[PDB]
RNA sequence: GCUACCUAAGAACAGCUAAAAGAGCACACCCGUCUAUGUAGCAAAAUAGUGGGAAGAUUUAUAGGUAGAGGCGACAAACCUA
RNA sequence: UCUCUUACUUUUAACCAGUGAAAUUGACCUGCCCGUGAAGAGGCGGGCAUAACACAGCAAGACGAGAAGACCCUAUGGAGCU
RNA sequence: ACCUCGAUGUUGGAUCAGGACAUCCCGAUGGUGCAGCCGCUAUUAAAGGUUCGUUUGUUCAACGAUUAAAGUCCUACGUGAUCUGAGUUCAGACCGGAGUAAUCCAGGUCGGUUUCUAUCUACUUUCAAAUUCCUCCCUGUACGAAAGGACAAGAGAAAUAAGGCCUACUUCACAAAGCGCCUUCCCCCGUAAAUGAUAUCAUCUCAACUUAGUAUUAUACCCACACCCACCCAAGAACAGGGUU
């Protein structure tokens, strides 16, 4: 569960979310009714001092029981259109985001790994 | 690798281009689709360079050609973990005794 | 909302309760009858048989004679327990314990009870008894149950 | 929050008179045989129970005199013996009190 | 004087009396368990618009499903407990709209029964029933009473309504009993942290009727509806109904067809007055499960 | 005999760091920052926690002095038997 | 702290036994809606409602209770200060 | 026919909201300078809903991110014997100004005590009817020169609300809980049209009338009553209730 002011892992290629900072990149808003965001939500981050919309791909909360849990808040950093802002990413993304309503086909062919 | 049986990638002169080959396809489908088959989704339409269909055994992914070379889908599938752009990639390292230095 | 709570919450609190219900059973393996207050007598009776449980499991056993020693504060009872109460009761598998209402505390107006160890030396205590078999209700069912076998 | 008003004798009447306020009538009581004392039902009879419990204390009194001191609990059985009687096959091996007393009727 | 059944018995007697009446009561049960060959009522045939009893459960505990699909369904178990029908009461007599059946479930002591209970019970010549739910019917789908109801009554595809007494949490204040947010911990808050706040407005002398306020919660009737039949377990006479029905473990639910309108006419495959094992056509398996439903027993599913 | 100030002759201040002090941490002791409790209370000002000081312009026992148009005051119109 | 609250223990609580106050009180056989009364009604008018009695909660009303206020004005009423 | 600044149980917030319609969204219509998508305007509709944050400047003002929408009001600030900022508003203190001073400000800033054990009225599971968004199909259709881009009908996913539950997960452990799971059913009336007189045409009719029109929804739940020793309980403050074969 991802909420406004969560601190989060960026899992990305992007320099964007790989460059040192400060200060962590921090969840803005999350797009859903209400605040909770899971595997799959759309969020808003504020990173390097500028606002980012992102997708979550895994999280710490437990969720349904076959389903992968994460030790770590993980996004991947997405343009206002839809495409990915990073080229890959090397941390293991579930499988779960296929079925799930959305466009996920983009961040799944740049994913390398799955759990 | 539990993605699909097939990874298809495309290029397009322009985004009306890209609009049109991907809207057949969907249009081609659905006319040879059995009923039990599920209905398919264009993604990536508001985008002017990337556009992607994912089917039950196929993934279709219509791209610009400067976007192609960027992002070298092929490279990726065909080497999984061997991708040049992973090696450029450095795992986080936490230091020792969990003292930061300077 | 107690829906499945089988401790009553008496003392200072737990370990308080513990306390108590160790006083009260220490006093019993001593006397071998004890008056106390009905839900104490109650809630220490199911430590009672346990105890017992654990004095049949042998005087050599060193689980057993950890459980003894914490259970009872006097130490000359722990003997008593593995050498006297324990073989007492080695033919039966449970029931040590009789258990019976007594007349309300005189100060306090409290609910009381009596608990006894089965087959103590101490003089019986008026124990309620069922009717007679020759009583006249009796008679008529014991005719039913003659007719009944006889049927058979 | 102060009574705005003097409640009333005849509604005070109505609220300490109420049969919820009332003593209920016991229909528990029974007289025990033994003794002839009324008990009541489900409880042990008043009258039988402290002879029962005097007779204890006595005994009781005599068992701390032949122990002598605390911390003297015996390892061995223990048998009651009033006047005129003998330890049998098996009350040999036990521990013997002395009454001066009979034997009560109800003691066996 | 008050009097209890073994008050005055032998320590002899006591379970000579238990086993007489043990034995009287398991006699009457296994005289009913042919109604057919009994003079039944006349049994009629399916119509649109019509309406069969239901049943009265044990609600036993809650265990998981699995589907073909691979998602997984929690679903509860209802046995069926000693189930007869116990009086027919016709339009007319009843003063209502639709005849009614009275339908008991799960035999209990007779020694702790009032005594016109037992008397009527008596004269059915069955031992008395914890529970009598009515259920109403059309004149077609009238039962015979005496006659028994099995879990085969139901079929896994069909839906059902659930209703029992919910779980009893005694007197609660607003905050568990209609979920108010009450008032902060810290910042002051001297002594309101779990009030109802202002209860009603100024300008009426008064509070509404129906303001939601601390009371008795639980310990009531309630409905589930809509709830599917997975799966009927015919030996045991176990239901296995759609997620959670309302009530604790171990109590008596009134079973019976969904009123929504959706499931409207769906009785037409259900054996419409009950089901009757002494019929004997066609001798129905252990378990009857739904198509969806994974059998336990059945090979590891894959999603082709 | 409270309290403000003074006079006479007294008493108290563990332990640790300190070139060594109206120094620091920190007991006892003195005070009363903040919160909660209490509000016909344990109490006509308290309790629990948290705090400020704790070798000194320190704290404190005894006896004496200053008296209302007045005393006394590191001025708060403070205190001078609730 | 909060999202968003939950579980347990102690106190309190409620019940049983003993002892046993206080503020308060014109009398009360002490309902609801609309209206009236310059606002504002349990008690007045027009409707409606209505066997009677406890116990436990609640705080919308009884301009709810106790002092102590703050504001404005008045007294050929005081006092402190300049 | 002078510059003021007033008022001050005055007004925020929490909790719970009751109501109005003069409707912000969701429903149904008429007009359009309505090709379609968006709109503008009016009629009808109060069943349901109406977000989370932050102030660099702004005289009842904004900013960021959302949303189907982030309505306008009445209720003694609706509501302080449920709670809490600020202001009136002060006992201490300072700054600017005034005053010989004491002191003042209609100016600014810091610090600062309202307690209540409920007598009466009223009330304490009315219940059994849920809304909305998004995605897909239609369909990339109709429409349109293109750009763009529907409505009905259907399917799937959610969020909230109401009512339950504990198989798993999580807080935990004979059990209670959510962060978990399950269920959720009817319509709304403004107009659009036939036939047809007063007024032999015509005319939807405060003419007789005919359809959309649905009307009173309905169905669900509850429903037998020993001893009222005692014991137990998934029932419960007491009482009551269920079990004791
Ligand atoms: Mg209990
Ligand atoms: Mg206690
Ligand atoms: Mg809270
Ligand atoms: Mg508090
Ligand atoms: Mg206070
Ligand atoms: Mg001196
Ligand atoms: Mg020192
Ligand atoms: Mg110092
Ligand atoms: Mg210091
Ligand atoms: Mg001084
Ligand atoms: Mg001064
Ligand atoms: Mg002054
Ligand atoms: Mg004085
Ligand atoms: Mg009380
Ligand atoms: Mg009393
Ligand atoms: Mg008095
Ligand atoms: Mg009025
Ligand atoms: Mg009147
Ligand atoms: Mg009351
Ligand atoms: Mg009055
Ligand atoms: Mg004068
Ligand atoms: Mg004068
Ligand atoms: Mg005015
Ligand atoms: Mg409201
Ligand atoms: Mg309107
Ligand atoms: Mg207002
Ligand atoms: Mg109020
Ligand atoms: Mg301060
Ligand atoms: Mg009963
Ligand atoms: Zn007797």
């Amino acid at each position: 569960a991802i909420q406004k002011m969560t601190r989060v892992r960026v899992v990305d290629n992007s320099a964007l979310g790989n460059s040192p900072y400060h200060r962590a990149p921090r969840c803005i808003h999350v797009y859903k009714k209400n605040g909770v965001g899971k595997v799959g939500d759309q969020i808003l981050l504020a990173i390097k001092g500028q606002k980012k919309k992102a997708l979550i791909v895994g999280h710490c909360m437990p969720g349904p029981r076959m389903t992968p849990r994460f030790d770590s808040n993980n996004v991947v950093l997405i343009e206002d259109n839809g495409n990915p802002v990073g080229t890959r990413i090397k941390t293991p993304i579930p499988t779960s985001l296929r079925k799930r309503e959305g466009e996920y086909s983009k961040v799944l062919a740049i994913a390398q790994n799955f759990v | 690798m539990r993605y699909t049986d097939y990874f298809v990638i495309v290029s397009g002169t322009s985004t009306r281009h890209l609009h049109a080959m991907a809207f057949y396809v969907v249009k081609m489908y659905k006319h040879l689709k059995c009923k039990r088959d599920p209905h398919v989704k264009i993604e990536g339409k508001d985008t002017d360079d990337w556009l992607c269909v994912d089917f039950g055994s196929m993934v279709i992914h219509l791209m610009l050609p400067e976007t192609r070379e960027i992002y070298e889908l092929e490279k990726l599938w065909t080497l999984r973990s061997y991708d040049d752009q992973l090696a450029q990639i450095a795992p986080e390292t936490v230091p020792e005794d969990f003292i930061l230095g300077i | 909302i107690s829906h499945g709570r089988v401790f009553r919450r008496m003392g200072l609190g737990p370990e308080s309760r513990i306390h108590l219900l160790r006083n009260l059973l220490t006093g019993l393996v001593r006397h071998e009858r004890i008056e106390a207050p009905w839900a104490r007598v109650d809630e220490m009776r199911g430590y009672a048989e346990k105890l017992i449980d654990y004095g049949k499991l042998g005087d050599t056993n060193e689980r057993a004679m950890r459980m003894a020693d914490f259970w009872l504060t006097e130490k000359d009872l722990i003997p008593k327990l593995f050498q006297v109460l324990a073989p007492r009761y080695k033919d039966q598998t449970g029931g040590y314990t009789r258990m019976l209402q007594i007349p309300n505390r005189s100060l306090d107006r409290a609910k009381m009870a009596v608990i006894e160890y089965k087959g103590n030396c101490l003089p019986p205590l008026p124990l309620p008894r069922r009717d007679s078999h020759l009583t006249l209700l009796n008679q008529l069912l014991q005719g039913l149950r003659q007719d009944l076998r006889q049927s058979q | 929050a102060a009574p705005k008003n003097r409640r009333t004798i005849e509604v005070n009447r109505c609220r300490r008179r109420n049969p919820q306020k009332l003593i209920k009538v016991k229909n528990n009581i029974d007289v025990c045989p033994e003794c002839g004392h009324l008990k009541q039902k489900h409880v042990l009879c008043a009258y039988c129970y402290e002879k029962v419990c005097k007779e204890t204390a006595e005994i009781r009194r005599q068992i701390g005199k032949q122990e002598g001191g605390p911390f003297k609990a015996p390892t061995i059985e223990t048998v009651v013996l009033y006047t005129g009687e003998t330890p049998s096959e098996q009350d040999q091996g036990k521990r013997i009190i002395e009454r001066d007393r009979k034997r009560p009727s109800w003691f066996t | 004087s008050g009097t209890w059944w073994d008050e005055h018995l032998s320590e002899e007697n006591v379970p000579f009396i238990k086993q007489l009446v043990s034995d009287e009561d398991k006699a009457q049960l296994a005289s009913k368990l042919c109604p057919l060959k009994d003079e039944p009522w006349p049994i009629h045939p399916w119509e649109p618009g019509s309406f069969r009893v239901g049943l009265i459960a044990l609600k036993l505990g809650m265990m998981p499903l699995w589907t073909k699909d691979g998602q997984k369904h929690v679903v509860t178990l209802l046995q069926v407990q000693d189930c007869h029908v116990l009086k027919y009461t016709s339009k007319e007599n009843c003063n209502g709209k639709m005849a009614t059946l009275s339908v008991g479930g799960k035999t209990v002591s007779r020694f702790r029964k009032a005594t016109s209970i037992l008397e009527f019970y008596r004269e059915l010549g069955l031992p008395p029933k914890q529970t009598v739910k009515i259920f109403n019917i059309t004149d077609n789908a009238a039962i015979k009473p005496g006659t028994p109801l099995y879990a085969a009554h139901f079929r896994p595809g069909q839906y059902v309504d659930v209703t029992a007494k919910t779980i009893g949490k005694g007197f609660q204040g607003v905050m568990k009993r209609w979920g108010f947010k009450g008032q902060p911990a810290t910042h002051g808050q001297t002594k309101t942290h779990r009030r109802p706040g202002a209860v009603a407005t100024g300008d009426i002398g008064r509070v509404w009727p129906g303001t939601k306020m601390p009371g008795k919660m639980g310990n009531i009737y309630r409905t589930e509806y809509g709830l599917k039949v997975w799966r009927i377990n015919t030996k045991h006479n176990i239901i296995y109904v759609n997620g959670s029905v309302p009530g604790h473990k171990n109590c008596l639910v009134k079973v019976k067809d969904s009123k929504l309108p959706a499931y409207k006419d769906l009785g037409k495959n259900l054996p419409f007055p009950t089901y009757f094992p002494d019929g004997d056509e066609e001798e129905l398996p252990e378990d009857l499960y739904d198509e969806n439903v994974c059998q336990p027993g059945a090979p590891s599913i894959t999603f082709a």
